[PDB]
Parts: structure tokens; C-alpha cells; sequence
């Protein structure tokens, strides 16, 4: 997240960090056993951090879960990064306490300027890098698919919403894929791409989550 | 057929460049040092070509040229592709000065033009200011003011005949770019002593890695734009190794078959910021490479230079090479990844460039410079 500030211990609970010796992408835990995240975070090996305030730190609290099932969309394109939305399975269910929770998925596909809270451990420099130790959030709105589109023509499918701030300053960057766009209590959007991080007329694209509930619920349900 | 006047142009520079190599080395200790040894081959092709009998005979064994039949189509080859194109900002020059009490000969200040490019100008030597001044303004003219003061008034006299004046430039962009925002003050082992901390640059590359164990080191090669031209470092894997690593890099083809070794990975470069300012003495350098008749009164035979067949040999033969290494590169600016830019992390190995190296640009299969780095 570049240019948020650092969540209070516990208020981003849906919050997952997926490593492989080091975080690479994030996620969101929708039932005790199942983590929605995006597809071009694909890897064949995936450990699952719950629980997790400070990631170069191991305060105790922590619950570290293998991805037993990594299930991707099938229309999944690597070059548009249309159906960019993937399924974990937990290797094991995980203890849900008031430091891993679940998000609720959409229930309705939220309007442009609605306040959403976009979180992560990923990049908070947008020319530059910069690690954080603790989570970061930042307070984004959903910005109109007319501007979204403007931003980046023949890019943005109906499957992509841009979530973020037309001037720059504050956006999602990299080592924040896959992770949460929650908007009024319900995941919104997954981290998905963006010209550059935080950068004027280029706000971050996200997976449209609203579009995936029935197959989310579909494929969980099946395996 | 042009294949047998450049894989034969490429084996000469090899020994010459291996040569010229522990010359400089040799001649500045301790230091960080620059050179051009492929830049310094067509004076002496021009050179050759003046000077007759056993000085003749002597160029060509150091150039490794049969005769000098084939040593005009190989510079007249090379000189029919010698401008600038994609990645680097490459700046080879050389001129020979004779005394304006001097009669050339005007036909062949012509196959200097027209095969060599150069012309052989006349300057008033008596006139050390005067002719040092107009010397290193062809120079800084010919360098964009990059290389000033190639030659001090200390030097000349109109003792002095003739001048062999050497320049060459570079400062390149990368294929892909290193990030100003990342570039920080990091550890370098100037010895197993001692540690300072100096402007590294940090960045992601798709480079050629060898790890090898002839040199006991790393060969690290990374591509600047156009894939033409290549940065080689051959990392010692000791901290004090690279003056054991300079005496294995006296073999020729110790280079050629450290690349075949090198093998295509995506890793983590930490490379020093680094400016290199060389003035090599040629005169000091070539005369202990065996080439010596050139610079010695009556044993030079310069009788082709000149139209009345006279008495002439080289007084000086300077080379001033600077290098220039940065940041600078393609692919945007900033929070870089691909097309649309994922925002996924992805971490790859860390190559730390931190202790005394030695490094060369590849222009396409020949290493138009090398030299050391020992404290950036």
C-alpha cells in the first residue's frame, strides 16, 4: 500500500499473507478453510499466514497453513489478467479467533464512490522500494468504470473495477496482489494490477469480485 | 567471406587486450583503472603501414596480422561500421601529430581517410601550448568535451616529432534500468580488513550468471538495450582475489571459456555506482607488449608516412578512457514490473558486486575495454 497508514493490531482479520520463505501475495479468508485470492499469484508450493501483524517477526499468535488446493479460474488470461481470482483450500481448518476472521462476499455489486478499505503488506513507495513490517491500509474509493476506462483503454473488462485516487499519492502496489478491497463489510475487490503504483491518471485495478459469488460458492461447495 | 576478416580481427584483440590488460594494471597499482586496448589496434594497423623492415615486422606480430595486405581490408572493413546504434554511447578515437616542419605524404593521408578515417595533421610542436591546446581540442571535440587535457605541455617540445593521441568514451543504458529511488549506500570489501559503504544500485535483471571455477569467481552478464552490447564482471569469490584472478586473465581464452559456463537466470544485481578516468602511457604500455622500434629514433622507419622517405619515429602515444556507470537505463521508471504492471512480489537471488572486480564491454562477441574496480 503506498501512501496508507498502519491498521490498529486486529481490525484486518480476513487478512492472509501467502509465502513461499518470503510474502509475496495476499488473500482473504472466506470460511475456516477456504482463501480467495488472485491468479497470477499462482505457486506450486504456497504456505498460508494467519494471524499476522508484523511479517518479518514471529509474535506467537500466528497460524501457518498449507494451500492443500489452489484453484484458479478457469478463464484466467496471464496477459489481460481477466479472471483474476483464485480458491485456496487450507490443508486444515484454522481456529477463528478476533485475529482470524472471515469476510462476507458481495451481496450487491457496490456503486463508484463507495468507501472501501484496501490492505496489505506490499510495496509503499511508488518509485522505489519499501517493505512494511506491520499492515497497512489504506481508504479507497470505487472510482466510475468511465474513468477506470480512461485510465486504460481496451484494459478494463467488466470483470475489472479501478478502485483508488485519480491524482495519485495512494494506491496498492506490489506485494499486494490478492489482497482485500472490503466495502461495507463485504470483499469488493482483489488486488490485481495498475500502471506503476500511485501514480496520477492510473488508479489500481481490481478483480470485481460481485461477478465470481456463484462460482466462489460453486466450486467450494463441489470439492 | 567478411567472416574470415572479423573472427581473425576478433582473435588479434583478445591477445592484444589480455595484454594491454596487466600492462595498465601494471603501471597504475592499487587503483581503479580503464582502457580501450581494440581502439588502440587501428593507429597501429595506420601505423604499420608507414614504418618498413624489422618495426613493420614487429606491429604486425603484436597486432597478430599475417601482413599488411590483409591488415588494410580488416580496418577498411572496420571502418565501414564504426558510428553509434542501440544501447551505449560508445566514443573511440585516434590521430597522429607531425611537426609542421614536416612533409607528408599526400596520398596516403588519404588511405588514413578513407581505411583508417583519421587524417595526419601537422602542429607546431615548438609551441607546446599551442599544440598541446589544439591536440586536446580535436579531442574534446571529438569526445563532446568528455575528454579534456589528453596531453600536458611537459611533454612536448619541438623535439618531438610525432604525437599518437588515443581517446574513448562510454556511458550506456541498460535493457533494463536500475531505480535512483533504490540506489543506497551499501557495504564494498575494499579488503578482508577493511568495509566502506558506497552508492549501490539495486534492481532485478534476466542476466547470463556463470559461476567459475578456473577464475574462482562469478561472471555476471548483463544486457544494455538493443542486446549488442554487454557489461562482463568477473567476480572474485575471495575478497582479496583479484590479483590472483588478473594473472588467470592473462590467458586469452580464459574469457571465452568462462562463457560457455554462463548460464541464463533472473536475479537480484547490487552494482556500485562507478567512474573510471585513465591516462595510459601507449609509449610505456606498447614498448613492453614488443613494440618498440615505433617509439625509437632511425629504427621506426616511418618512410611511408612521408613523401620524402625521412627520418621520423613516435615521440609520445597517450590514451585517456572514460567510463560511466549509473542508474540509466529502459522500461519506464519507477514501480517497473511488466505490461500491465501485476501487483505480485517476486523475489529473486541476490548477486552482491561487493569487492575489487574486474569488468569489459562486450559490442557483439569483442571486448572493446576492460579494467578494475577496487574501491568505487
Amino acid at each position: 500500500i503506498v501512501g496508507g497508514y498502519t491498521c490498529q493490531e486486529n481490525s484486518v482479520p480476513y487478512q492472509v499473507s501467502l509465502n513461499s520463505g518470503y510474502h509475496f501475495c495476499g488473500g482473504s479468508l472466506i470460511n475456516d478453510q477456504w482463501v480467495v485470492s488472485a491468479a497470477h499469484c499462482y505457486k506450486s508450493r504456497i504456505q498460508v499466514r494467519l494471524g499476522e501483524h508484523n511479517i518479518n517477526v514471529l509474535e506467537g499468535n500466528e497460524q501457518f497453513v498449507n494451500a492443500a488446493k489452489i484453484i484458479k479460474h478457469p478463464n484466467f488470461d496471464r496477459k489481460t489478467l481477466n479472471n483474476d481470482i483464485m480458491l485456496i483450500k487450507l490443508s486444515s481448518p484454522v481456529k477463528l479467533n478476533a485475529r482470524v476472521a472471515t469476510v462476507a462476499l458481495p451481496s450487491s455489486c457496490a456503486p463508484a464512490g463507495t468507501q472501501c478499505l484496501i490492505s496489505g503488506w506490499g510495496n509503499t513507495l511508488s518509485s522505489g522500494v519499501n517493505e512494511p513490517d506491520l499492515l497497512q491500509c489504506l481508504d479507497a474509493p470505487l472510482l466510475p468504470q468511465a474513468d477506470c476506462e480512461a485510465s486504460y483503454p481496451g484494459k478494463i473488462t467488466d470483470n475489472m473495477v479501478c478502485v483508488g485516487f485519480l491524482e495519485g499519492g495512494k494506491d496498492s502496489c506490489q506485494g499486494d496482489a490478492g489482497g482485500p478491497v472490503v466495502c461495507n463489510g463485504e470483499l469488493q475487490g482483489i488486488v490485481s494490477w495498475g500502471y506503476g503504483c500511485a501514480l496520477p491518471d492510473n488508479p489500481g485495478v481490481y478483480t470485481k469480485v460481485c461477478n465470481y459469488v456463484d462460482w466462489i460458492q460453486d466450486t467450494i461447495a463441489a470439492n | 567471406g567478411e567472416t574470415d576478416l572479423q573472427k581473425i580481427l576478433r582473435e588479434s584483440n583478445d591477445q592484444f587486450t589480455a595484454q594491454m590488460f596487466s600492462e595498465v594494471v601494471k603501471a597504475n597499482p592499487g587503483q581503479n583503472v580503464v582502457l580501450s586496448a581494440f581502439s588502440v589496434l587501428p593507429p597501429l594497423g595506420q601505423l604499420a603501414l608507414a614504418s618498413v623492415g624489422e618495426s613493420h615486422d614487429e606491429l604486425l606480430r603484436a597486432l597478430a596480422l599475417p601482413n599488411d595486405n590483409v591488415t588494410k581490408d580488416v580496418f577498411a572493413d572496420l571502418n565501414r561500421g564504426v558510428r553509434a546504434v542501440k544501447g551505449v554511447d560508445l566514443k573511440m578515437a585516434s590521430k597522429i601529430y607531425v611537426a609542421k616542419g614536416l612533409e607528408l605524404n599526400d596520398d596516403f593521408a588519404a588511405v588514413s581517410r578513407d581505411v583508417f578515417g583519421s587524417e595526419v595533421q601537422n602542429v607546431d610542436f615548438v609551441k607546446s601550448v599551442e599544440a598541446a591546446g589544439a591536440i586536446n581540442k580535436w579531442v574534446e571535440d571529438q569526445t563532446n568535451n568528455r575528454i579534456k587535457n589528453l596531453v600536458d605541455p611537459d611533454a612536448l617540445d619541438e623535439t618531438t616529432r610525432s604525437v599518437l593521441v588515443n581517446a574513448i568514451y562510454f556511458k550506456g543504458s541498460w535493457k533494463d534500468k536500475f531505480v535512483k529511488e533504490r540506489t543506497m549506500d551499501r557495504d564494498f570489501h575494499v579488503s578482508k580488513d577493511k568495509t566502506i559503504k558506497v552508492p549501490t544500485m539495486i534492481g532485478k535483471k534476466d542476466v547470463r550468471y556463470a559461476d567459475v571455477p578456473e577464475l574462482d569467481a562469478k561472471m555476471i552478464e548483463m544486457s544494455y538495450e538493443g542486446d549488442q552490447a554487454s557489461m562482463i564482471i568477473i567476480l572474485p569469490n575471495q575478497v582479496d582475489g583479484i590479483t590472483a584472478l588478473e594473472q588467470k586473465l592473462k590467458d586469452p581464452k580464459a574469457l571465452s571459456r568462462a562463457e560457455e559456463r554462463l548460464y541464463n537466470t533472473e536475479v537480484e544485481i547490487t552494482l556500485p555506482k562507478f567512474k573510471i578516468e585513465t591516462t595510459t602511457d601507449l609509449k610505456e604500455v606498447l614498448s613492453n607488449m614488443n613494440i618498440k622500434k615505433l617509439f625509437t629514433p632511425g629504427a621506426a622507419r616511418l618512410e611511408n608516412l612521408l613523401k620524402t622517405k625521412e627520418s621520423l619515429t613516435v615521440d609520445a602515444a597517450i590514451q585517456k578512457a572514460f567510463i560511466e556507470v549509473n542508474e540509466e537505463g529502459a522500461e519506464a521508471a519507477a514501480a517497473n514490473a511488466f505490461g500491465i504492471v501485476p501487483k505480485s512480489l517476486i523475489l529473486y537471488p541476490e548477486v552482491h558486486i561487493d569487492r575489487p572486480f574486474y569488468f569489459e564491454l562486450k559490442i557483439d562477441g569483442i571486448p572493446m575495454f576492460n579494467g578494475k574496480v577496487i574501491e568505487p
